[PDB]
């Protein structure tokens, strides 16, 4: 190799902080496309309500109950 | 009798020896327990995370439940 090899030593010995610059940065770009973890945390993000939810006319439709437990809607259990 | 200032060397002091060495770290062991406690640091921290999910949906449940307010 003529840059892969000579230019990681010298970069080592010769200012060795700028190696922890570019190889940590670099590395918080790559790793949150490649995971396959990040597709979960954007889930609960929009699931945790801000304000109270709204109450819709019921006339024919599905997936839709009471305010009772029961199963309708999404509503999310993903891990524990 | 003659009394002078007497002679004495034994151990001589030892004429210039070193006293510095690497001692506790060595180089790659280091790493190993300085990015291991960063990866046991995020895994310990994200799952308290994950618990404090599980009383902020409880918590802003009490907003939807209460409407007399």
């Amino acid at each position: 190799a003529e840059r892969v090899a000579a230019f990681l030593k010298n970069v080592w010995a010769k200012e060795p902080v700028l190696v922890a610059s570019f190889a940590i940065a670099g590395l918080a770009v790559i790793l949150p496309t490649l995971s396959p973890y990040t597709k979960y945390s954007l889930m609960i993000n929009x699931x945790x309500x801000x304000x109270x939810x709204x109450x819709x006319x019921x006339x024919x439709x599905x997936x839709x109950x009471x305010x009772x437990x029961x199963x309708x809607x999404x509503x999310x259990x993903x891990x524990x | 009798x003659x009394x002078x200032x007497x002679x004495x060397x034994x151990x001589x002091x030892x004429x210039x020896x070193x006293x510095x060495x690497x001692x506790x770290x060595x180089g790659y062991s280091m790493f190993a327990v300085g990015i291991g406690a960063l990866l046991f640091g995020y895994w310990s921290m994200m799952k308290w995370n994950r618990e404090r999910r599980r009383l902020q949906i409880e918590d802003f449940e009490a907003r939807i439940a209460l409407m007399p307010l």
